[PDB]
């Protein structure tokens, strides 16, 4: 197989930016070199051919370059309508192969916000059907990401833990949320739990006691 | 006016096979190479293989040869994939696409199809009460709500106070449990004074199962 | 972009493309140097440039009744000529330095 | 066009047409080197003149050959074409071989 | 059953024109180029042009442009090659051929047509006796004819032992000479006859030519 | 232009020869190179194409090979059928091109034979007819190879001279022809004329005077 190393694979530029991706093969491709960009929830569409040219219809602040095994792909002046995961494909040997992906997105200067933790404890009812979990509810936070450690006591959960992605949420921020699953004897015997979040360096952290 | 579509979304157990379509218009249907590309959730794009309707000749890349099985019909300019032995790791949108074979490129798309690989079935939720803080006040709020637990498909919505209430209304989205079932919690800021009083119910509609259920959410 | 008609005339040729120290420790030493054309094959050629006008003696140090002198070749190259087109191609010749070797004046 | 196979517009295996058209060192060197032709009707080029030191080690000031320095290859890298079996216009490939240019002299 | 057939052979003064056509069979008419090549008396053959019936599109070697016209019309499958103002360097055998242009070969010909340029006229030779002086030699010199053939017997077929008709010159003039000679017996001489019986059809000409042993 | 170098312009060989024919072309030809066949009395035929392939139907005795601007054409055993004159021509860019061609004869098991030379003055006639011709017969010889010179005293004389390519006689020697055109003045203003026939190193000469 060729495979394609894409990078980088993330940037973020503004409005009107020049943006330049690269992508290098692993033998000569001999210029059977196809650029696609893709929208989240769409199809991939064909932006660029051959290196160089350019598809029917595609906005000429799209261009290809490179030779041999290393390929170039540049928009001149970075427009909000070009958001997308851009992917390079050699149409050289079989099988078809893809580079990783560079995923493209518009600075917007958006401030650091913390995140907000809300810990819940089982409820009553759930104890009743012998079901225990904590829900950790995390929101307002950017930029768009966090880590989740749980603790039982002192030490870290190593069990029982479910995740969700990060998502946006619809004043710009994001959230996410995670759930510890436990039997009751489990919620019972421990004196605390808590649940950790931590963005960019810092961590809030609640804790729950029986 | 070149155009492919594509037959509609899927939910299958493991094990189980997956047939999809992609009807093409607006060129010569035998004369053109289609293809299959998929793409897992969070993940970059993967090609499957290809036929040429004309000739009926494949080429699949090697990790689906044997399991993925492409066939065209001329009569009805209709392409099909079907990929047997589903995985978890078979959930995808699945594409299909023509592809010119000089420069090799994919230069037009089917729509997508989903491809969900599940050992779940249709099961509407639990909902427990959030009780809020009891150890409440800070800036005067607390914050409870609902825990909607254990269903299947998505999606469930939530209301507060059948529709009444919307501000400070915070329904997260769901987690996928290994189980594959979902759960989600929904939640509400609201005033502490107004615990004891004012009263607060969640209204969690799941469609798929016909579930309704509203849940009083109590301080004690 | 042209085409292959079964004629072949002008004449081509069709060709099938594949499915794939000594300059640190030389007494007349050399640095490469990446030469890159983004219309030819190979791309990239490395050509060999003599560190000194000299020599190297045993205990490192460049003496000048000795001289360092480049190596060169004749190499087949293939140039895509405009319009760029995968039929588009000419063979050329270009004269390179493969490396230095050392020589009594 | 009678013996002689054909390619189609797809191009596929991949495909290139290409246009057809229209020193004393050797003696001198501390790592001295003969040059031997080497033939192949079916190549191009057909000929190439392939470098061979004369010594394994090096030649000193004296004109003696000491063997604390050794006479090494510089090596090259070329493209040729080869006309393969059938022998038709379409039956080249590209091929990348090996060849000594000349001979330099190095510490062990 | 691939076939090329020719027109005949053509005797013109110069300064004239000449047009020779060629005649394709077993084969499709328009996708070949067909091409007139000639051979010049001894050794050397000279491509002209050619020509693709389907497009009319020629090629014309560049001592001919302008002189050599090639046309062909489809519905009869015919070229012909049309070429003026003719020189005696234009004497020659002209041919068509088939050219595949993959290998860029002639590989069918037609059967050829030979172009005689001349200023000479039919005309019947002046024979002048060579008179003889065991055995001796006498002869004809059969002077200034056109055009070939002429043939020569003596004593009317009835001497054929010693005979020898030499194959005629070429002169720049155009015309041929000849020579025809005898070796007999030098006791003969004074009593045996010998005539030579000169015939040269194209002019109707009919010499009988007694040779006498002479002043000697 | 692409210039063909063929060579030689003629060779003899006895039957069951090999016989090497050499063509040369001005610059890369790229293997388009092809070989023609012309019998006595025929057409040419296409014998080998692009240097080495052989047209449908023709003898294997017949090869060609070579690459670059460097070919030959091989009979491995010459037979009677095969005595043509063969060319090579380019086929890779337009104006299409010929080498000069070579004559291929047979040599049988037969000795070199020395011409005879018969020279006749002008006739009387022909003096009376204002015109001059001597006449130089040259028969029996081979191989066919003869060159001409005439003399006037002891000079050589170049004009008026017409002499007549070798030809094959019923016995398997050669005859040739030539003829000296003169005025009758000059004829009569010389002691002698002479016929020198050269073959293969050796003269034969014949005079003849005005009397």
């Amino acid at each position: 197989d060729i495979q394609m190393t894409q990078s980088p694979s993330s940037l973020s530029a503004s409005v009107g930016d020049r943006v330049t991706i690269t992508c290098q093969a692993s033998q000569d491709i001999w210029w059977y070199l196809n650029w696609y960009q893709q929208k989240p929830g769409k199809a991939p569409k064909l932006l660029i051919y051959y290196t160089s040219r350019l598809h029917s219809g595609v906005p000429s602040r799209f261009s290809g370059s490179g030779s041999g095994t290393d390929y170039t792909f540049t928009i001149s002046s970075l427009q909000p309508e070009d958001i997308a995961t851009y992917y390079c494909q050699q149409g050289f040997y079989l099988p078809w192969t893809f580079g990783g992906g560079t995923k493209v997105e518009i600075k917007l200067g958006q401030p650091k916000a913390a995140p907000s933790v809300t810990l819940f404890p089982p409820s009553s009812e759930e104890l009743q059907a012998n079901k225990a979990t904590l829900v950790c509810l995390i929101s307002d936070f950017y930029p768009g990401a966090v880590t989740v450690a749980w603790k039982a006591d002192s030490s870290p959960v190593k069990a029982g833990v479910e995740t969700t992605t990060p998502s946006k949420q619809s004043n710009n921020k994001y959230a996410a949320s995670s759930y510890l699953s436990l039997t009751p004897e489990q919620w019972k015997s421990h004196r605390s739990y808590s649940c950790q979040v931590t963005h960019e360096g810092s961590t809030v952290e609640k804790t729950v006691a029986p | 006016q070149v155009k492919l579509v594509q037959s509609g979304a899927e939910v299958k157990k493991p094990g189980a096979s997956v047939k999809v379509s992609c009807k093409a218009s607006g060129y010569t249907f035998s004369s053109y190479w289609i293809a299959w590309v998929r793409q897992a959730p969070g993940q970059g794009l993967e090609w499957i293989g290809e036929i040429l309707p004309g000739s009926g000749s494949t080429n699949y890349a090697q990790k689906f040869q044997g399991r993925a099985t492409m066939t065209a019909d001329t009569s009805t300019s209709t392409v099909y994939m079907e990929l047997s032995s589903l995985r978890s790791e078979d959930t995808a949108v699945y594409y299909c696409a023509r592809f010119p074979y000089y420069y090799g490129n994919w230069d037009v798309w089917g729509q997508g199809t989903t491809v969900t690989v599940s050992s779940a079935s249709t099961k509407g939720p639990s909902v427990f009460p959030l009780a809020p803080s009891s150890k409440s006040t800070s800036g005067g709020t607390a914050a409870l709500g609902c825990l909607v637990k254990d269903y299947f498909p998505e999606p469930v919505t939530v209301s507060w106070n059948s529709g009444a209430l919307t501000s400070g209304v915070h329904t997260f989205p769901a987690v996928l449990q290994s189980s594959g079932l979902y759960s989600l919690s929904s939640v509400v800021t609201v005033p502490s004074s107004s615990l004891g009083t004012q009263t607060y119910i969640c209204n969690v509609n799941h469609k798929p199962s016909n579930t309704k259920v509203d849940k009083r959410v109590e301080p004690k | 972009c042209p085409n292959s008609e079964d004629k072949n005339f002008p004449r081509t040729v069709m060709v099938n493309l594949n499915i794939h120290d000594y300059y640190n420790r030389s007494t007349s030493p050399w640095n490469l140097h990446r030469n890159e054309d983004p219309e030819r094959y190979p791309s990239v050629i490395w050509e060999a440039k003599c560190r000194h006008l000299g020599c190297i003696n045993a205990d490192g140090n460049v003496d000048y009744h000795m001289n360092s002198v480049p190596i060169q070749q004749e190499i087949l190259v293939l140039r895509r000529e405009p319009p760029h087109c995968p039929n588009s191609f000419r063979l050329e010749k270009i004269l390179v330095s493969v490396g230095c070797t050392c020589v009594t004046p």
